[PDB]
């Protein structure tokens, strides 16, 4: 089809880089970077995908 | 910056932004031709903007200067963020005035409890997305290494420290990486990472510039 890439994390730690490098979620929400998105999917037990790079 | 305030005029003349068609990190002017930021801010092309306050409305003293050379620390670790530091050589020299000027490197490592001023155009909201027009400033003190490493067990290397408040509510946030942590006139820290922004028991962690003082001058000298 035309689907979204699963977000993933690299920082084997308790936190995320503080860059702004947004990505656009399949939920329609712009997340400031990919790391912050995988943390929300962990925290809120959701599974937002990456529709495309950049803002929504 | 969460829980900060609008920087007064010419309060942070060393503040710059790094740009790739949008504002994505901060940085600090440490030499007429050099800016220091975080290693995770690396991009293959970067435009540096100096002397801003309002990032959407030109006030007239802005300088737009593309990076000539972009040097990520040679031992940068993407997975742990150890050595999250970077040098940028401007392709022309900044004009020094009241709104654009350099900041000294630190003559001693951070001292627990010293008050620092942290600044940038990053997120002002702890939940969601609220990115400000006006340059943001936050006074926040250096936290003890007991407090810092208890806050982030096993993940704080000797090239890192914590600045802020353990009770949360005031922190740097996304878009602030690369920006300065300035204490008593010295660049002690670079905005690097944290667990979210302004959470209880999760203060910002910042790269300790003192540990790279020698590398910075040496690396600058070789490319001058």
């Amino acid at each position: 089809d035309s689907l979204g890439r699963e977000a993933k994390c690299y920082n084997e730690l308790n936190g995320c880089t503080k860059i702004y490098d947004p990505v656009c979620g399949t939920d329609g929400n712009t997340y400031p970077n990919e790391c912050v998105l995988c943390f929300e999917n962990r925290k809120r037990q959701t599974s937002i995908l990456i529709q495309k790079s950049g803002p929504c | 910056i969460v829980g900060g305030y609008n920087c007064e005029e010419n309060s942070v003349p060393y503040q710059v932004s790094l740009n790739s068609g949008y504002h994505f990190c901060g940085g600090s002017l440490i030499n007429e031709q050099w800016v220091v930021s975080a290693g995770h801010c690396y991009k293959s092309r970067i435009q540096v903007r100096l002397g801003e306050h309002n990032i959407e409305v030109l006030e007239g003293n802005e300088q737009f200067i593309n990076a000539a050379k972009i040097i990520r620390h040679p031992q940068y670790d993407r997975k742990t963020l150890n050595n999250d530091i970077m040098l940028i050589k401007l392709s022309s020299r900044a004009v020094i005035n009241a709104r654009v000027s350099t900041i000294s490197l630190p003559t001693a490592p951070p001292a627990t409890g010293t008050k620092c001023l942290i600044s940038g155009w990053g997120n002002t909201a702890s939940s969601g997305a609220d990115y400000p027009d006006e340059l943001q400033c936050l006074d926040a003190p250096v936290l003890s290494q007991a407090k810092c490493e208890a806050s982030y067990p096993g993940k704080i290397t000797s090239n890192m420290f914590c600045v802020g408040f353990l009770e949360g509510g005031k922190d740097s946030c996304q878009g602030d990486a690369g920006g300065p942590v300035v204490c008593n006139g010295q660049l002690q820290g670079v905005v690097s990472w944290g667990d979210g922004c302004a959470q209880k028991n999760k203060p910002g962690v910042y790269t300790k510039v003192y540990n790279y003082v020698k590398w910075i001058k040496n690396t600058i000298a070789a490319n001058s």
